[PDB]
């Protein structure tokens, strides 16, 4: 199961 | 643009014995970029319909990928890889070997 | 045993030639369970070992969901990282992430993992404590900023010490049969003249899982690591892995040779020698 979180560089 | 050559392993998934059918397997690994040409090889000749690996990696970011199709090894049958890659001013071409 | 899942996701530009292509795998130790690629035609999360393939369609959207805007995201991060090393827009660049938890047999947390890579070389990697950050230059230090001010790593703290280890340990069980089983590797010893002077002694090690092993020739029951040849591990095609390694030996020697294999479907590490 992924992780459902986004992180702009 | 810092590059990382591929090793080349061709090998099959069983012993190889003559008249029984087999993997031929081509691992391409080590390598940066992610951009690569693999051909299977058939007495100097490319076999169609060959299938690979999704695109993974190791813990140092190289990649590694493998083709492979299924081929029934002979006394008389040469089998290769063919690769291509950035670092590379030629493609490489690595001789099938029973026994490595 | 011990275990690990691990997402491996790259993105490479083509510019001129389209959008980033995007290319993300997971696996449950050396098993290969998921993969999406962006350019299939259908795009999906697809299933690739048969114990995860009971997960229902509830499962199988989120988990396309969030491979697609990972794979916007990345696009966004590769412009940026444009900006950041002040280069052109002319050339392919790559962007690499790996995240992922390792357990012990109890099944508790050993480590979490949350790092990236640019063009094969490490940018920012999350510290073992999943709370700080290790960054490889001032490029990377400015995403850390932005990182640090949003509280990033407290959120996958939480990923990687809860969901993370609950569905590895859920897949464990419901893939018990194969995952859960260590295949002993096959081990024999051939006999390849080079000369009149020598022959190469090839120890192999075949038909086994997971992939890591070791493969060791002595001497006189010395360590020969510098003259042994040791290839990578390498997949059968079968979900299992080969090895070997090789040593040039002296006509007349090869009784002075052993080798030494240790692996987890072993009870005891092996020695064999040649048998003429």
């Amino acid at each position: 199961r992924r992780l459902p979180i986004f992180s702009r560089l | 643009m810092i590059q990382r050559t591929p090793k080349i392993q061709v090998y099959s998934r069983h012993p190889a014995e003559n008249g029984k059918s087999n993997f031929l397997n081509c691992y391409v690994s080590g390598f940066h970029p992610s951009d690569i040409e693999v051909d299977l090889l058939k007495n100097g000749e490319r076999i169609e319909k060959v299938e690979h690996s999704d695109l993974s990696f190791s813990k140092d970011w190289s990649f590694y990928l493998l083709y492979y199709t299924e081929f029934t090894p002979t006394e008389k049958d040469e089998y290769a890889c063919r690769v291509n890659h950035v670092t590379l001013s030629q493609p490489k071409i690595v001789k099938w070997d029973r026994d490595m | 045993g011990s275990h690990s899942m691990r997402y491996f996701h790259t993105s490479v530009s083509r510019p001129g030639r389209g959008e980033p292509r995007f290319i993300t795998v997971g696996y449950v130790d050396d098993t290969l369970f998921v993969r999406f690629d962006s350019d299939a035609a259908s795009p999906r999360e697809e299933p690739r070992a048969p114990w995860i393939e009971q997960e229902g369609p509830e499962y199988w959207d989120r988990e396309t969901q969030i491979c697609k805007a990972k794979a916007q995201t990345d696009r966004e991060d590769l412009r940026t990282l444009l900006r950041y090393y002040n280069q052109s827009e002319a050339g392919s660049h790559t962007l690499q992430n790996m995240y992922g938890c390792d357990v012990g047999p109890d099944g508790r947390l050993l480590r979490g993992y949350h790092q990236d890579a640019y063009d094969g070389k490490d940018y920012i990697a999350l510290n073992e404590d999943l709370s700080s950050w290790t960054a490889a230059d001032t490029a990377a230090q400015i995403t850390q900023r932005k990182w640090e001010a949003a509280r990033v790593a407290e959120q996958l703290r939480a990923y990687l010490e809860g969901e993370c280890v609950e569905w590895l340990r859920r897949y464990l069980e419901n893939g018990k049969e194969t995952l859960q089983r260590a295949d002993p590797p096959k081990t024999h010893v051939t006999h390849h003249p080079i000369s009149d002077h020598e022959a190469t002694l090839r120890c192999w090690a075949l038909g086994f899982y997971p992939a890591e092993i070791t493969l060791t020739w002595q001497r006189d029951g010395e360590d020969q690591t510098q003259d042994t040849e040791l290839v990578e591990t390498r997949p059968a095609g079968d979900r299992t892995f080969q090895k070997w390694a090789a040593v040039v030996v002296p006509s007349g020697e090869e009784q002075r040779y052993t080798c030494h294999v240790q692996h987890e479907g072993l009870p005891k590490p092996l020695t064999l020698r040649w048998e003429p």
